[PDB]
């Protein structure tokens, strides 16, 4: 169970998905197309 | 591929593969049925010979 962890802007949360484009999924973090995990994302404007 | 990402290109190519694989199954099944008919004719020709 590999748990990756980071922060991103809100209009780019849709780019954390298998096979996506845009300046996060191209070269910051690329999910494979053989994906079987679970992407969890929540707002943290009250902290970060 | 030239105009589409892999996640979606695998689905589109899999559809074409299934279609053309069905073409081959149709072709080979008919050759077996038709080869039995020419074989029956060759048996008649050998018998007359």
């Amino acid at each position: 169970v590999y748990a990756d962890s980071f922060v991103i802007r809100g209009n780019e949360v849709s780019q954390i998905a298998p096979g996506q484009t845009g300046n996060i999924a191209d070269y910051n973090y690329k999910l494979p197309d053989d994906f079987t995990g679970c992407v969890i994302a929540w707002n943290s404007n009250k902290l970060d | 591929l030239s105009r589409l990402d892999p996640p979606e290109a695998e689905v589109q190519i899999d559809r074409l593969i299934t279609g053309r694989l069905q073409s081959l199954q149709t072709y080979v099944t008919q050759q077996l049925i038709r080869a039995a008919e020419i074989r029956a004719s060759a048996n008649l020709a050998a018998t007359k010979m």
